[PDB]
């Protein structure tokens, strides 16, 4: 959403901070950041990625690449970007960096 | 909001409009953590030249006296905006005059840390408490054995804000208020302060003992000037700088001009004798070059036959003659002095030529005949 | 120094003992007590201690004394009237029907004057009063023949009604009032005739007086009520008490203030002004005190004793002319009933617990600090309290300015300004796919154009249609309908959902199809049948906008 | 306390009473009895008269029982009534009861003679009525009859006990249950029996038409309240071991419930606020009465005769409001401290005073803005029915309702409150016709509609 | 109707005075001072500064400019220009023995 093209006010998700189950369970019975990274050799990614797309040298076609898949990548070739938060399928927002 | 429709809510947010066509509201009104009722009404069009208002007894009390000013602000104000901000603003006002009325505690806080601070002070010190308990007063010795009372007015918030001091001695006292700053600290601070003029003390101490001190009578601490007989219908009278006591004070005599010259002049060549190290009486004997009554009549030193509106004597020839009916005033007054008093007095009543209205000192029946 | 003796106490049920009903007097020394029941107790004033018991039947109802001949009246409820010797010669004692007189077991109300007897009735639709005699010599207790008797034409039918006696100077239980005020309220006649009046509180509330000395009717002669009896003024609520009383103190002490007394708490009161006018005029009050009014009676100087079910509470009224507000104290004892004031002010009552008492009214060191510490203990005692009520009502201020909000949206939207603009609402056609099929779905979007925040206490809901038409086939789904949570809309924000319109069962869809939105206000969820109603919009979704291309 | 040797105490219309056996040497034991009253004074204890009674029997184990006012039926005025167990060690007790007038002299009014012993869920009630069970067996005596009496309903306990209006004495031992004595056995609007698991004692308020407004407390440590067993307004306890509770008034509503415990510690909650406002420890005893002549009650707490072998020493005595007692200048204070403590007073008063015009305001409000959207009964009724996982919900309507003019609905929405969340709720309408008896004419035109349950059942509950 | 009261009509005796005498022209200045003099002679040797500088700075209402217009003011700038001038000029003069707290408002107005 922080990357959207419309700019939207589509609200947040806001997934279920319990089950249904759970609650019921309760009801009747009566913080840093997780983070982790990778490197990889400059050379290696040049040589499998090349292609030349146009070439922002690294980082960038490396985030484009990672995410061919996902449909919002020809935005992030338009806004050519080496950081971007994504939110989830599931709930929580989450930032990664290249 | 610049329009209303947000700033209605904003700035009447208790008071609720009931009708569609919005004409008739009601509700509560707030101010200085209290709600106060009202309920009113607009004719079909929303103008105020004609528009129903009530109340609570409770409110009307507190508007005694501006009910003309809201009759007619209900007149001139255009919209009813405008004509609430007009109101809560008078509102503040009357209260915060008024506001000997309204007096709510943080007890706790307030009495139980009071009286902790007075048992530590000591149950010797206290002399007087206001059943507000917003006013209170203490007292000091000196040394010598001279006893000095202060006041405190105390606010809503006694460590919060500074509370007002109200002390005998004339010079602009002042004392650090911390929020821990106490009843104590204050007290240590009038007690330097008592003894950073212990010698202006000493000086007015030795006049008003030795001397035929005549209008200052029974002087206050905070009293500077001395008036002082001297010989006969002579009178010097003096200014001191406390802090130099000892120095050279502004003075000068009043009476009869033959006897006042040459006294004049003895000081006027006497002055570079000034020793601002013996007593300023050992100054001043041997500088004017004489010595003094001391209380030569104790009894009939001046009952003062001056104007008492103007403070003279002879105006344009006239004696201040005409006195009050009273034991307590006797004072005498001119009788034009007296006259364009009690006129502009609004209580004075005029007959064919004689005047009844309130003595200006004593506020007793005089009455005044031209 | 105890300003307050309790002497007895009784058989009590919960809830409490009943409004109006039990009554208590003493005479000098002696105390005379009724519980609402069907006894009636006799003390000592000065030992706490018992004299006498009496066991009637049928409870009692009103109590009424005589001092100058040693006798006590009462009226069982739904036989008539009894009386007894107080001479009288366990110390209980029961009551035989020999000392019972008039049974006439209909009637409600009496009075006494000091050698006449007056009684009120309810018959059916129209009540009737009836005057007696009173044998004034040392006589067998009679009544003798009664004297004539009036139709209340006025009241058409717990609460008894009650009676007050009230006679002009030179001649009793009653009040004596002064000859300005009978000239004010009852007209020439009464004062003319020195005639006793009466006066009659109903549980209509209504109120009425009559004359004694013009009240003499036959069986040649009735008692026409459209003069003989009339009307003062309708208190709108049930009557509890009436008296009069001694402003401007400066036994046979001349009143000027009439004091009538409702339940609600309708205090009705009435003085003499005779000014602005050149001629008598009467000034008039109609107060509002608090609560659900039990009793009362009246101390010495304008000093009105009643009691609320809180506790027991206090006007005075000795002095425009008298008072404006109805300002009242307490003096820290409970919600009473069956009140006695005398004068020296000391007086009697009962308490709702069913106990008897009597009020009475009016340096050390190193016990100082003591007193200190109490007071102080006392003080933080209060303080939470009053706290907890500073809380819940910055609560309920707060519901308040919600409230005000959403008023303001109601009569925005109502009030048309070519647009319902402060909230807008829109839909649209929108084909999808689904595991097959391409569906056809709705989406709905909302959206604040204003300030005002739309916040927890809404609702919103759509219907949706499937026709315009009625059937002689009862349909299976006629409509259906989503509901949701509005939740802090926000001015200026949106949101937006989007509906399954499409064909669910063997492959159904027809097009008139319209779908229509409203809003729902909750006044119970911000803490007949109560919620209201917002219409917001409507759209018709047709053929034409659901064509692929 | 009972002993040969021991005694008991009590209150009654602002005094108290002792009443403890005295060993008369000749003689066996004697009663005394002494009436004393609070000073206010010295703030202390004084005699103001006293009683006694003479026993005649060569037999120990006599025993005090019990103790309270209890209103005579022959009267119907509130009486200190003493129960005895006289043990000739038979295996046989009299089981006596007395009653003492204002004249400080006795009167007996049951002897009662029971061969075995009880201990017991004793009580006591209006009419002199003695009230026990030994195992599973209840029984009662009045002092009428004078005879040894069953209850027809067999219960576990029989924790309640009083005469309520239009019924005579009723009794509640299973909530289920509502007895009669005169003609053993309305059991309608009782609490939840869920919470028929868990309640010890019960001590009701009021009574209306059936409904009554009541106050429960559970072996949790809870206090509860109910209104047409309505279950509204519960807190929680410090301690453990709830034995009983009473009231206490202390002016305008100014309320209060008074919670001893086994433990000898007590509670004082306040009303409005259904919360603890003081606590007391260790508790030899407890009363609550007008001691002073003030107007309204206050109450006594007793403190460990570990201190002396003297009961009346070791007391506090407090109203929880302006009232506080117990067991160098400094006064030009005083008169401020009552000052601002009778202001606060005042502007608490005039708080719940201002409350009240609050939510008055509130629900003319309410209804100024239904009126301000704008008579018939468009509708008889709501039912509603579960089939498995599937609730319907239905409506039963009028002749002032025609279909064939009005495409209609009915939705259904939630309260927030309970599901706190963002989720949709979606039902199938459906109308339905039928003829009733056709062989004008009844049609009847009923509208419902069906969603789903399992959905919403989240917090056990909604509405 | 075209009558008032004194805006000071309503206070201590002593101070209500001493404005009803600086009232009086320039000359008014010393009879402040003679005031004073005549006060502390009086048995009421302490003259509260203090109680006065409150009721100088307190605000009430007024309606000028146009008719329809109201504003506020302190006592001191409603009472009239001549008493104001010669209380200034007494006061330079016992500024010794003022409150500083007071005084600053008074000089803010
Ligand atoms: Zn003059
Ligand atoms: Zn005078």
């Amino acid at each position: 959403p922080g990357l959207a093209p419309p700019h939207t006010r589509a609200p947040s998700p806001l997934g279920p901070t319990r089950d249904p189950v759970a609650t019921f369970l309760e009801t009747c019975r009566e913080l840093p950041p997780s983070v982790a990274s990778i490197k990889v050799s400059a050379e290696l990614l040049r040589a499998a990625l090349k292609d030349g797309h146009s070439g922002v040298p690294l980082c960038c076609a490396t985030l484009q690449w990672l995410l061919a898949e996902n449909a919002a990548v020809d935005v992030v070739r338009a806004r050519a970007l080496s950081s971007i938060q994504g939110v989830a399928p599931d709930g929580a927002n989450v930032h990664l960096i290249v | 909001m610049a329009v209303t429709e947000a700033s209605l809510l904003r700035q009447c947010p208790l008071l609720l409009p009931q009708n569609r066509s919005k004409t008739v509201y009601e509700g509560f009104i707030s101010a200085q953590g209290r709600d106060f009722h009202l309920r009113i009404v607009l004719p079909e069009d929303l103008q105020l030249k004609n528009a129903r208002l009530l109340c609570s007894w409770q409110l009307r009390t507190i508007l005694s006296g501006y009910h003309r000013i809201v009759q007619q602000r209900m007149q001139h104000s255009p919209d009813l905006m405008s004509f609430m901000m007009e109101l809560k603003m008078l509102l503040e006002v009357a209260l915060k005059n008024r506001q000997e009325l309204y007096a709510l505690p943080p007890p706790p806080q307030f009495y139980s840390s009071l009286i902790e601070e007075i048992g530590t002070l000591g149950w010797d010190k206290l002399v007087y408490a206001d059943t507000c308990f917003s006013t209170i007063k203490l007292k000091a010795e000196d040394a010598s054995g001279r006893e000095h009372l202060i006041t405190l007015k105390l606010k809503a918030k006694y460590p919060a804000e500074s509370p007002d001091y109200f002390v005998d001695f004339p010079v602009p006292f002042c004392a650090s208020w911390t929020p821990q700053s106490s009843l104590i600290s204050i007290y240590s601070q009038f007690l330097a302060a008592i003894e950073s003029l212990k010698a202006f003390w000493d000086v007015m101490d030795e006049i008003d003992e030795k001397t035929w001190v005549l209008e200052p009578e029974k002087p206050p601490r905070s009293a500077t000037a001395r008036r002082i007989a001297l010989g006969n219908n002579v009178s010097i009278n003096i200014e001191v700088d406390p802090r130099h006591p000892t120095m050279l004070p502004e003075c000068f005599f009043l009476g009869a001009d033959h006897v006042v010259k040459p006294l004049g002049i003895k000081l006027s060549r006497n002055i570079h004798l000034w020793d601002p190290e013996n007593s300023v009486l050992q100054n001043l004997k041997d500088v004017l070059e004489i010595d003094f009554p001391a209380r030569a009549i104790l009894e009939k030193s001046d009952f003062t036959m001056d104007c008492g509106i103007c403070y003279a004597y002879q105006l344009d020839g006239t004696i201040p003659d005409q006195v009050c009916d009273n034991s307590q005033c006797g004072q005498p007054f001119h009788q034009i002095c007296l006259y364009e008093w009690l006129r502009g007095l609004l209580t004075s009543r005029q007959s064919f030529n004689i005047i009844f209205g309130e003595c200006p000192y004593c506020s007793k029946p005089i009455t005044l005949k031209m | 120094a105890p300003r307050v003796r309790y002497l007895a106490g009784f058989c009590c049920p919960l809830g409490g003992l009943a409004a109006g009903k039990p009554r208590v007097l003493c005479h000098e020394a002696e105390v005379f007590l009724s519980t609402g029941s069907e006894l009636v107790y006799v003390y000592d004033q000065e030992g706490g201690l018992l004299t006498a018991a009496f066991r009637f039947p049928d409870q009692v109802w009103h109590l009424e004394l005589l001092a100058p001949r040693r006798l006590l009246y009462a009226l069982c409820a739904r036989r008539g009237l009894y009386c007894l010797s107080l001479d009288h010669p366990s110390p209980v004692i029961p009551v035989d029907p020999d000392a019972c007189i008039l049974p006439d077991a209909a009637l409600c109300a009496f009075t006494l004057l000091d050698s006449v007897l007056v009684t009120l009735v309810q018959g059916p639709a129209r009540w009737k009063m009836q005057l007696f005699e009173q044998p004034c010599p040392g006589e067998d207790p009679r009544p003798g023949g009664q004297i004539g008797e009036v139709e209340l034409s006025s009241y058409t039918p717990h609460f008894l009604p009650v009676l007050c006696s009230v006679s002009p100077s030179g001649s009793s239980g009653g009040f004596t009032l002064e000859d300005a005020l009978f000239g004010l309220l009852f007209g020439a006649d009464a004062t003319l005739l020195q005639s006793p009046v009466v006066l009659c509180g109903l549980p209509d509330g209504q109120l009425c007086c009559v004359i004694l000395k013009a009240l003499v009717t036959s069986r040649s002669a009735p008692g026409d009520p459209n003069a003989l009896v009339k009307i003062l003024h309708h208190l709108e609520e049930p009557v509890i008490f009436i008296g009069a009383l001694k402003t401007e103190p400066q036994e046979d002490v001349h009143c000027d203030c009439l004091v009538a007394f409702g339940h609600h708490g309708r205090m009705l009161a009435i003085k003499a002004s005779w000014d602005e006018s050149g001629k008598l005029v009467p000034e008039l009050r109609e107060y509002c005190l608090p609560g659900p009014v039990l009793c009362a009676a009246c101390g010495g100087g304008g000093r009105v004793y009643h009691s609320t079910p809180s506790d027991l509470c206090v006007v005075d009224l000795s002095r425009q002319p008298e008072e404006g507000p109805g300002g009242l104290p307490p003096m820290l004892c409970p919600a009473s009933l069956n009140i006695c004031s005398v004068v020296s002010t000391k007086l009697l009552a009962l308490s709702a617990k069913g106990r008897l008492m009597t009020c009475s009214l009016d340096m050390t060191t190193e016990s100082a600090g003591q007193k200190i510490k109490e007071l102080l203990s006392g003080i933080g005692n209060i303080s939470e309290r009053v706290s907890f009520l500073k809380k819940a009502v910055d609560q309920r201020n707060k519901a308040l300015t919600s409230l005000n909000e959403a008023m303001n949206v109601s009569c925005a939207l109502l009030s048309s300004g070519t647009g319902p603009r402060p909230i807008s609402c829109t839909t649209s056609t929108t084909w999808s796919r689904l595991q097959t099929q391409d569906v056809l779905m709705a989406t709905c979007v909302l959206e604040n154009s204003s300030s005002f925040s739309l916040d927890q206490g809404w609702t919103l809901c759509i219907q949706v249609l499937t026709s315009s038409c009625a059937l002689d086939l009862d349909s299976a789904c006629s409509a259906i309908t989503y509901t949701i949570p509005v939740d802090q809309l926000g001015p200026g924000a949106r949101r937006e959902v989007t509906l399954p319109l499409g064909p669910g069962e063997n492959g159904g869809l027809d097009l008139p199809v319209t779908v229509s939105c409203t809003l729902f206000y909750s006044l119970r969820e911000v803490v007949e049948q109560e919620g209201v109603c917002l219409p917001l919009s409507r759209h018709t979704v047709d053929m034409l906008q659901c064509l692929r291309f | 306390m009972s002993s040969n040797e021991q005694e008991r105490l009590l209150c009654y219309n602002g005094e108290v009473l002792v009443f403890q056996l005295s060993k008369g040497n000749t003689k066996t034991p004697i009663l005394h009895v002494r009436r004393m009253v609070f000073d206010r004074g010295t703030k202390v204890f004084v005699q103001k008269s006293t009683g006694f009674f003479t026993i005649k029997e060569e037999n120990s184990h006599l025993k005090i029982m019990c103790c309270n006012c209890v209103s005579d039926f022959r009267t119907g005025i509130n009486l200190p009534y003493i129960v005895i167990e006289k043990n000739k060690k038979n295996n046989v007790f009299e089981y006596f009861l007395l009653i003492l007038h204002s004249t400080n002299k006795f009167e007996m009014r049951l002897s009662f003679k029971l061969g075995y012993e009880m201990k017991d869920g004793l009580r006591v009630l209006n009419g002199p009525l003695i009230l026990w069970r030994h195992v599973k067996a209840f029984f009662f005596i009045s002092s009428q009859t004078g005879k040894v009496v069953s209850v027809s309903g067999n219960f576990s306990s029989i924790q309640w006990a009083g005469e309520i209006e239009n019924l005579g004495m009723v009794l509640l031992g299973l909530k289920e249950c509502c007895l009669s004595e005169e003609e053993c056995t309305s059991d309608i609007y009782i609490i939840p029996p869920a919470y028929s698991s868990v309640v010890t004692y019960v001590h009701i308020c009021a009574t209306e038409i059936l409904r009554i407004s009541l106050i429960a407390l559970t072996r949790k440590n809870q206090l509860i309240s109910f209104q047409n067993g309505t279950p509204k307004n519960v807190c929680q306890l410090p301690f453990g071991d709830p034995c009983a509770v009473q009231l206490m008034d202390s002016g305008g509503g100014n309320l209060f419930f008074v919670v001893s415990f086994i433990s000898n510690n007590a509670c004082a909650v306040w009303k409005e606020s259904f919360q603890v406002a003081a606590k007391w420890e260790k508790l030899s005893l407890v009363l609550i009465d007008d001691f002073i002549g003030s107007g309204t009650e206050q109450v006594l707490l007793l403190f460990k005769d570990s201190l002396n072998s003297d009961c009346l020493t070791s007391f506090k005595i407090t109203d929880l409001g302006k009232i506080n007692y117990s067991s160098e200048n400094r006064y030009l204070v005083v008169p401020p401290l009552e000052t601002g403590l009778k202001v606060c007073f005042s502007s608490f008063r005039e708080l719940r005073q201002h409350l009240l015009l609050k939510e008055k305001i509130i629900s003319k409000s309410y209804k100024a803005l239904i009126n301000l959207v704008q008579s018939e009964q468009l509708v008889e009724k709501i039912w509603y029915r579960v089939i498995d996982d599937s609730l319907v919900v239905g409506v039963k309507t009028t002749s002032s309702l025609k279909l064939s003019l009005n495409d209609v609905t009915l939705s259904l929405l939630m309260d927030q409150a309970h599901d706190s969340r963002f989720r949709l709720l979606k039902c199938q309408n459906r109308v339905i016709k039928l003829s009733t008896n056709p062989f004008k004419k009844e049609c009847v035109q009923i509208i419902t509609a069906v969603t789903s349950l399992s959905p919403l059942l989240t917090f056990s509950k909604f509405c | 109707e075209g009558v008032e009261p004194a805006p000071w009509a309503q206070l201590e005796a002593p101070a209500r005075l001493l404005l009803q005498a600086l009232q009086a022209g320039p000359e008014g200045a010393r009879r402040g001072l003679g005031v004073l003099r005549a006060l502390g002679s009086r048995g009421w040797e302490p003259f509260d500064w203090g109680r006065l500088l409150e009721a100088l700075c307190r605000e009430e209402p007024v309606v000028q400019g146009p008719d329809g217009r109201l504003e506020l003011k302190p006592l001191l700038l409603r009472l009239p220009r001549i008493c104001q001038r010669n209380l200034m000029s007494l006061l330079m003069a016992v500024r010794p023995s003022l409150p500083e707290s007071g005084l600053l408002s008074v000089l803010q107005i």
